[PDB]
């Protein structure tokens, strides 16, 4: 995030000098070497005033007494060092102390005492903006094409810190020489964006014909139950953008999901949640309608999912009105990420807001139980209702993914609106060929 | 080397003292009247221990009762004293205890002996070693054998309870004094002794300041002269006013005030909930003083917020009845009810998940703690239907709660309109124009009895009842 540049910024244009130094520079093999270097530091400062002291990795130095070599003994000593300069400090000598840290949890809390770190200033995440005028601030340096939008890519990359941004810059410039381009293009952008989020492709590594029609049945069930539920009920949920097969890193397969903004990932009321719920099972219902009762695992990751969430509508949150007494832990902890489903509705899926409470009765905790078995049956027997009412679309969708490895979400819009709702399957067997698709994006 | 100069630290430049400056004074005559003391067969108590919650100033303390004593100090860290190697540490404090000896008079200070004040046998390591052999060093210096009678020791510890049994007997810590957190008069004596150093105005009601800052320590006082000093060129105004250090005390309370972009049907659920927890804790005795409700959006809490202050001394003793805990409950199922009540049962929300299980756990805990009628208390079985049936009192008691909190939010639904668009248009309500609403659209509010009127009528019953018994007894027998 650039503490340091920050930290740089503020001496620069205060005119000051600038000592930048290292805690883990203050942590040797002899004791008290890091004390005197402290009080040389000190003293330099107090010398050229003013001045700004910076520290960076303080935590290094400042970590905490943890009841979960003689290096223990250096780093307290040093930490107490430390302590007597800042506590030592008169106010009217003009010399300004900044620490710089990554993990707040670790520091010593007598450093956060007042009078030694007086302010305590979060450097957040960059928003969209300020993803756009970073972008902007590092494409200023390299030869750009006009055809590259810096605003989409800074609306479209959530979270990422402006060091990200300057190395997906450098990577599509190391892209652009790799293909001979003159230039940075939108495709080097979108390849080096790809590179960072998913990986670069493989080399024909493929598996049979068999273990890819699986994979690509429940990604387009996906986004085709997600597409449906966009198009009739008009549902508060995100949109495809791309379906890929090809492995990418250590996936096999990938839904490229558009975030939605964070206004809408605070009230997350019960249709929506429900609606969700519905599109968590619609792999396992594509898996139903297209291969009969012979499903397979690839369907049973996101069946995980939906048999948490439902927990989660009926313990954590109580959104029904038989009220519970107590919540239960996630048994399995997954972390929210990249391609995969999104489970960050709420911020997260599987992280319990610390309202659990360990049991006493336990038939209420089987009649929980019975009621989220009842749930969870209704929402898949209705989200496989949803999708055998349209097999045409899906099964067409289903073989140009397969035939062209790739789709977009377009491309699926378009199969919905060619392919309306009770269509014949003989239509689409009796196509030239199901692989094709007329439309050119 | 353990020896400090310039030592100018007095009673006057400490606040918030009380009569443990008397117990300081004691001190002071210890080292001043010695001789009448010795004179009338009085053994010298060297061992006097501060204890306390952090941020009282006992480095301060040992400082001012050191200045008035007009001896020299010492002031020493604890954690110098343990080593990875054994055998430095208790020659230091062998050191430390001859050098405070040749010094006489004088009184030294040590702080913070839980890093080697602690039990004997709880680690197993070279270190835990270390730690006993300066621990059997300091004992038998303080104690062991005869020639000190004119050094004395200083302790300051936060946690009383790791402290040896062999220190606290007596002859080698005796005395122990606990210095509180501060009450009202002791914050207005630090903030006003931390204040001399700026320049201030006549008008200033430090009353209302010490009143928002309700149980914080003179650290955080401190805190609060330091965000008193700086944060006005933003305004550029004259001089240190009321409202200046009232703000300062709301930041350090809760947090920075900042603005984002918003929807409007966010407000206007936001300022729902805090309309539901104001309107039902309104209609309660056990929070009715209201001061502020707001839907700002704040650093770590994005919700908004009331404030209620009933006088903390019930806590502190315990003396809380069960109708003060079935009516919080109540409270705490304010928003979700006001939800079934505007959104419908098929659009609830997922605001209130804290609020309701905060609801669910004071339930249990009521359940629990032997306030239940049930048999009689007994929160204890062994068979398995009684252990069974407990937590189906805590539903019971949940939904009861439930059931009075929506028929609380319905009677007032006009209060609940109104107070809900001030809310979204102001985002900030006192107590003053709240209360003037709750006047206007408010309903009934029957107050039950307290225990002085249920003790009244229950008095003059069983006098007339006893004096009925009386006449029934005389004029049956005369």
């Amino acid at each position: 995030c650039g503490k340091t540049l920050v930290a740089k910024a503020i001496a620069g244009e205060a005119g000051v000098p600038f000592y930048q130094m290292a805690g883990s520079e203050f942590v040797e093999v002899l004791v008290g070497v890091g004390s005197a270097r402290i009080r040389d530091l000190f003293k330099r400062a107090k010398v050229n005033k003013p001045s700004v002291i910076f520290i960076d990795e303080i935590d290094a130095l400042a970590t905490r007494r943890q009841g979960i070599n003689a290096a223990t003994q250096e780093r307290e000593t040093t930490l107490n060092q430390l302590l007597i300069e800042l506590d030592g400090f008169d106010t009217g000598k003009g010399v300004i102390f900044l620490g710089a840290t990554n993990r707040r949890d670790l520091l010593d809390p007598a450093l956060l005492r007042p009078g030694r770190f007086d302010r305590k200033i979060r450097v957040r995440p960059p928003n969209a903006k300020g993803r756009l005028d970073i972008l902007k601030i590092h494409a200023s340096k390299v030869k750009m094409s006009d055809s590259v939008d810096l605003s989409s890519y800074a609306s479209n990359l959530p979270g990422w810190s402006g060091a990200k941004l300057a190395q997906l810059v450098q990577e599509a410039a190391l892209v652009a020489v790799r293909k001979t381009h003159n230039s940075i293009l939108q495709s080097d952008m979108d390849d080096a964006v790809d590179r960072l989020t998913v990986g670069p492709t493989r080399i024909g590594l493929e598996l049979g014909h068999q273990g890819q029609c699986r994979r690509a049945t429940t990604e387009v069930g996906v986004a085709i139950t997600s597409h449906l539920l966009l198009r009739y009920e008009n549902a508060k949920i995100e949109r495809c953008d791309r379906v890929s097969i090809i492995p990418r890193g250590q996936t096999l397969s990938q839904v490229v999901f558009h975030r939605l903004d964070d206004e809408s990932y605070m009230f997350g009321r019960l249709p929506q949640l429900l609606h969700r719920l519905q599109v968590l099972l619609g792999g396992r219902a594509a898996e139903e309608v297209i291969y009969g009762s012979d499903t397979s695992k690839a369907s049973v990751d996101y069946l995980s999912d939906a048999s948490w969430l439902a927990r989660k509508i009926l313990t954590i949150w109580n959104l029904e009105n038989p009220m519970v007494i107590h919540g239960e832990p996630p048994p399995w902890r997954k972390r929210p990420q990249f391609v995969g489903p999104r489970l960050d509705f709420e911020g997260s899926l599987y992280d319990d807001y610390d309202l659990v409470e360990p049991p006493v009765n336990f038939n209420m905790d089987d009649e929980v139980a019975h009621r989220s078995e009842e749930l969870i049956s209704q929402m898949y027997n209705k989200t496989v209702s949803l999708l055998r009412q349209n097999q045409t679309a899906l099964l067409k969708t289903v073989k140009v993914l397969l035939n062209q490895k790739e789709i977009s979400g377009e491309a699926i819009d378009f199969i919905l609106d060619h392919y309306p709702p009770q269509t014949p399957l003989n239509s689409l067997l009796q196509e030239q060929n199901p692989g094709s698709l007329p439309f050119v994006p | 080397e353990y020896l400090e100069r310039g030592v100018d630290v007095k009673f006057t430049d400490v606040a918030g003292l009380g009569k443990i400056r008397l117990e300081l004074e004691e001190i002071v005559k210890f080292f001043t009247h010695g001789e009448m003391y010795r004179r009338r067969g009085v053994k010298i108590p060297g061992g006097i221990l501060l204890c306390g919650p952090p941020g009282v100033g006992k480095t301060l303390l040992a400082k001012a009762v050191a200045g008035e004593a007009g001896v020299n100090f010492f002031s020493i860290s604890a954690s110098q004293f343990v080593e990875i190697y054994v055998g430095v540490g208790a020659s230091r404090v062998r050191a430390l205890y001859q050098e405070a000896r040749e010094n006489a008079p004088s009184v030294v200070f040590i702080d913070e002996l839980d890093a080697v004040g602690r039990e004997r046998g709880l680690i197993k390591g070279s270190g835990g070693q270390e730690r006993d052999a300066t621990l059997n060093q300091l004992l038998v210096s303080l104690d062991g054998f005869e020639g000190r009678g004119e050094v004395i020791t200083i302790a300051s510890t936060n946690r009383p309870d790791i402290l040896d049994p062999a220190l606290v007997r007596p002859g080698r810590f005796d005395r122990k004094i606990f210095i509180p957190k501060p009450g009202l008069i002791g914050r207005m004596e630090i903030l006003q002794v931390h204040a001399r150093k700026k320049p201030m105005a006549e008008d200033l009601d430090y009353m209302a300041v010490a009143s928002m800052t309700d149980g914080m320590v003179g650290a955080e006082l401190a805190n609060i002269v330091e965000i008193a000093a700086i944060n006005m060129m933003r305004d550029g105004r004259t001089e240190l006013t009321t409202d200046d250090l009232l703000q300062a005390a709301q930041i350090e309370e809760r947090g920075m005030l900042d603005r984002k972009d918003r929807s409007l049907e966010t407000w206007r659920q936001v300022a729902i909930n805090e309309a539901a927890m104001a309107v039902v804790a309104v209609n309660f005795p056990d929070m009715k003083n209201i001061e502020f409700l707001t839907i700002n959006p704040r650093a770590g809490r994005e919700l908004g917020y009331v404030r209620v202050k009933m006088d903390h001394i019930k806590f502190k003793e315990g003396m809380l009845s069960r109708q003060s805990i079935l009516d919080h409950i109540t409270v705490q199922l304010a928003p979700r009810a006001a939800d079934e009540l505007w959104y419908g049962e098929d659009q609830l929300s997922t605001i209130w998940a804290e609020t309701s299980d905060n609801a669910r756990s004071a339930a249990r805990s009521l359940v629990l703690g032997g306030l239940s009628d049930k048999h009689h208390g007994l929160n204890n079985f062994w068979v398995a239907d009684r252990i069974n049936d407990i937590d189906v009192e805590a539903l019971r008691i949940l939904n009861m709660c439930y059931e009075r909190a929506k028929e609380i939010l319905g009677r007032n639904r006009t209060l609940m309109d109104e107070v809900v668009e001030k809310l979204v248009q102001k985002k900030s309500l006192t107590k003053q124009e709240f209360f003037t609403l709750v006047e206007l659209y408010g309903s009934s509010k029957p107050m039950p009895p307290s225990i002085l009127e249920l003790r009244k009528i229950k008095r003059l019953e069983l006098e007339e009842m006893v004096l009925k018994l009386d006449m029934t007894t005389a004029r049956n027998s005369s």
